[PDB]
């Protein structure tokens, strides 16, 4: 189960630095990576990066190496295996090329070869 | 940098095969290949991870394969709802998905 | 007394966790006496299952009872690389009594096949 | 507590049978306490013979002591297809202490032959 | 209760030695009760080390931990044909806790190599 509701579809103008939220429910927020992948209108789907809500470790794409700031606040425990965390992501020198729908997805597993694979996607926030 | 099939399609009862190949920096005999059923703009779906492993809940019709230079995605026994787009990932254990050009059906 | 180090990896995945004398009947003496009896009772309670399943002296013993998929439909990547031993128990706690009886008889039928094998 | 199902075939042939907390020293509490101690004592009493004979975790263990015909002169059809485990004990109850000492040393001499074998 | 015959060769070399019911809380009853509990406690205290080292039901079990010469520098003729088990303990009593942890993990790593071996 689980649902990763995203922020609002707010659109600004070039030069801005919009922040996109992604709060989770129904699963252990610290047990899986969070992942952000956009779908540019004039490009193929582009993977941006994942961060570990537990270790606090980040790994992003070269096209977003010094352009994206993504963070996560700690989880609010609900039961032994349910938490309510949140994931935020910003962009630096945003232009009209970054126009498109943005997604947040959680990791596939918590060990092995495909640990961080974006398995459970959110809802999507439409940008400029 | 990761090319796929231009386009393919079939009828209810047959099967397809969406290719996914590329240069030595993205494919294949040293990276894992995953497959997503991704309708454009909407919430996608993980259908295959690391070459041929099926995600939980996936019907046993989505069979995967990977030779030393290309990975295939067979969608045997087609359904009306299978007609969307498909992209393939290129990833290891400590990296990121390198998506492909996509292939509609 | 023994160790709670097993418990170190209670939140880790199943693949990571697995990888003086004189008696005086004072209020503390009776308290400390039952703790001594309650230890050897709970210890042998587990240790007799390991013996009757043909697994005494073993930490990980493979059996011969096939995995009936009705007990769990999850993948080997969904179990050993996702679930923790604490939550995996809650999912399978219905069939634990049904599984403990199969391992009990798989050992019993293995014993009679050995008494026929070593007779040659 | 364990099982009296073993006892189901007490009249069957030998071949068929083989094939809350808090302590209170009330009159019932002292009664129920010794029952708990008398169980683990009688249990390990048998379980240490199985261990010292090299048969821990086993239900049927074959040994290396030959059957001295002076213990019983009956045939294998007269034993496993006729006598019951209850009456077979009465016939052999004289040599049970004489047999338990041979199985005890057959295991002991097997241990020193293994420490010489695995040294190669 | 068991035997003090092991103790027969307490001065021999290491190579020679190795080769009714009802409870009543009277002063004697409480005395005889703890003796019964103190026996099963000290018995399982040793018997759980043998089990966790993969040596249950064994008198002499060979391990896989090499002999670190810093524990003792003596020769095999200086040990098994000279020292007695009573005095050999005093020489090595410092590393006994350091050795008991290696035999404990040599068994643990042997168990995971078997679960990978029997999977073929
Ligand atoms: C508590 O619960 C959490 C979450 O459930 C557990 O954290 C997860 O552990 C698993 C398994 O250990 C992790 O999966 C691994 O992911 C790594 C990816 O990290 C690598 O890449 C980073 C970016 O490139 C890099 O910085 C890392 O390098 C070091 O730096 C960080 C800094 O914090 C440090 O924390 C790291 O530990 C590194 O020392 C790192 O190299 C990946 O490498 C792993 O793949 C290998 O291992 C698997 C076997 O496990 C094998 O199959 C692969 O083929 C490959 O050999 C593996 O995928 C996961 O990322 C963790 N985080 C999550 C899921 O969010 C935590 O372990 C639990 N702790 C306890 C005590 O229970």
């Amino acid at each position: 189960q689980g649902q990763l509701v995203q922020s609002g579809a707010t659109t600004t103008k070039p030069g801005s630095s919009v922040k996109i939220s992604c709060k989770t429910s129904g699963y252990r927020f610290n047990f899986y990576h969070i992942n952000w992948i956009r779908q540019t209108a004039g490009r193929g789907p582009e993977w941006m990066g994942w961060i570990s809500p537990y270790s606090g470790d980040k790994n992003l794409a070269p096209a977003f190496q010094d352009r994206v700031n993504m963070t996560t606040d700690t989880e609010v425990p609900v039961t032994s295996f349910t938490s309510t965390g949140a994931a935020y992501m910003e962009i630096r020198n945003l232009t009209s090329d970054d126009t498109g729908t943005y997604f947040c997805a959680k990791g596939l597993l918590r060990d092995g070869s495909s640990t961080w694979l974006p398995y459970l996607w959110g809802q999507g926030t439409l940008l400029t | 940098v990761l090319t796929q099939s231009a386009s393919v399609s079939g009828s209810l009862g047959q099967s397809v095969t969406i290719s996914c190949t590329g240069p030595n920096s993205v494919c294949c005999s040293h990276k894992s290949i995953s497959w997503y059923q991704w309708p454009p703009g909407r919430a996608p779906t993980l259908i295959i991870y690391e070459d041929n492993e099926r995600a939980p809940g996936i019907s046993p019709r989505f069979s995967g394969y990977k030779s030393y230079w290309s990975a295939y995605l067979t969608i045997s026994d087609l359904r009306p709802e299978d007609e969307t787009t498909y992209y393939c990932c290129s990833y290891t254990h400590n990296s990121g998905c390198v998506f492909g050009t996509g292939t509609k059906v | 007394a023994v160790f709670l180090g097993f418990l170190g990896a209670a939140g880790s995945t199943m693949g990571a966790a697995s990888n003086q004398h004189l008696l005086k009947l004072t209020v503390w003496g009776i308290k400390q006496l039952q703790a001594r009896v309650l230890a050897v009772e709970r210890y042998l309670e587990v240790q007799q299952l390991l013996g009757i399943w043909g697994c005494s002296g073993k930490l990980i013993c493979c059996t011969n009872v096939p995995w009936n998929s009705s007990w769990s439909n999850k993948s080997l990547d969904e179990i050993w690389n996702n679930m923790t031993w604490l939550q995996w128990d809650k999912e399978i706690n219905n069939y634990t009594q049904l599984i403990y009886r199969l391992i009990e008889e798989s050992q019993f039928q293995q014993e009679i096949n050995e008494v026929e094998l070593l007779a040659l």
